């Protein structure tokens, strides 16, 4: 009677402890020992305990991501721009496994993205005309860089947010305009 | 028959107390468990209204989310125009939690905090696009907010059902309205005038 007693008190903690729920910004990923089993969905499920192992990947909530640097015009120009990238994710068989740091290596691509696009236009179009076409050659040139990776992050939009001038040209690079009120 | 009727009775009125859990009128609770939360109405997660609710005492959490409209305001800071003519600008956002699941999720803690600096980071961003491509006249002269309604279209929604993720509407965010306080010319630029 004592062995029975046993493997009541084995079994119960397996259950209890097996049950596991998925918050709905987070998608579980069960794997086998060596092997990858199935993504789990939502609501209260049960995973053999001691087996199998689930990973809580954030499928909706954003992952800021700012880009920024002093970049090189195409006429020897210097102009201080910054940006942001708001991204995603997809199902974690790709994201997990297929390169390392997928967040950090977003924001590798957007440094080159970012300075390849930015070294094509001059700084005066880009300050003013170049905002909507920098916006959207930078946000299909960062998708092409991630293409061959095959990460499972997925970018719908990469929106240019500024490319204010260098602090030291703030208030200079303006003696045609001094010229101007000093011929004024 | 005493002290066992006794006994029961005590700790039988203190759990109905812990049990217990009121939603104020400007709040909305959404239990959670352990490590995880409670899921119903077809897989969707549920927020509380503003009535009472039992919760099994020391297994389910309450974490409270204001639903009340919030105040953000950004200090002074300088954004260039086309003539390089910096204009120092202050201004204020209004908004409100729509999704208090995701909220709860994506600025872990609830914390008014984080939205707010996500909120600073995207709205002073935004507003940088807008005023590079308007000289300082129509700037100071804008009435009708033609640069800040059009900063919220474009964090309210962005360009390409699918919520862009670059909007606020991924978040538990909706920025109701947008306006700057004082657009007054700094001395630096007013000089040359």
């Amino acid at each position: 009677r004592v062995v029975t007693i046993a493997a009541a008190a084995i079994v119960i903690i397996w259950a209890a402890s097996g049950f596991y729920t998925i918050k709905e910004a987070e998608r579980g990923v069960v794997t086998r020992f060596g092997k990858f089993s199935h993504l789990v969905e939502p609501g209260l499920n049960w995973k053999p305990t001691f087996i199998d192992e689930v990973k809580p990947v954030n499928v909706e909530a954003v992952r800021e991501l700012a880009a920024s640097g002093v970049m090189l015009t195409s006429d020897e120009n210097v102009v201080r721009v910054e940006m942001n990238v708001q991204y995603r994710v997809t199902n974690p068989e790709k994201y997990l496994y297929s390169v390392t740091s997928p967040d950090d290596s977003l924001r590798q691509a957007t440094d080159s993205a970012l300075r390849g696009v930015i070294g094509k236009y001059t700084m005066d179009r880009i300050l003013t005309e170049g905002r909507t076409v920098i916006r959207s050659d930078t946000q299909r040139e960062l998708e092409e860089t991630i293409r061959p990776y095959d990460m499972g992050i997925t970018l719908l939009d990469v929106n240019f947010q500024a490319a204010r001038p260098p602090e030291e040209v703030k208030a200079a690079f303006d003696d045609a305009i001094a010229a101007r009120e000093n011929e004024q | 028959m005493r002290k066992s009727v006794i006994a029961i009775i005590i700790i039988v009125l203190v759990v109905l107390y812990m049990s217990v859990f009121v939603v104020k009128e400007g709040e909305r609770g959404i239990t959670l468990r352990f490590g995880k939360v409670l899921r119903d109405d077809d897989n969707k997660p549920l927020v509380y209204e503003p009535g009472l609710h039992f919760k099994i005492p020391f297994i389910e959490t309450v974490k409270m989310l204001d639903a009340r409209i919030q105040t953000m305001d950004n200090q002074a800071d300088r954004f260039v125009t086309k003539e390089k003519k910096d204009l120092i600008v202050d201004s204020y956002i209004k908004w409100r939690i729509s999704d208090f699941s995701r909220y709860y999720l994506a600025t872990g803690g609830g914390d008014i905090s984080q939205a707010e600096v996500l909120l600073k980071r995207k709205f002073s961003d935004r507003l940088r696009s807008e005023i590079g491509r308007l000289d300082v006249k129509d700037i100071v002269t804008d009435s009708r907010g033609r640069l800040t309604l059009e900063v919220r279209d474009a964090l309210n929604s962005g360009s390409a059902p699918v919520i862009n993720p670059n909007s606020m509407a991924a978040l538990g965010i909706e920025v109701v309205d947008v306006r700057i306080k004082q657009i007054n010319l700094p001395t630096e630029v007013s000089e040359a005038i």
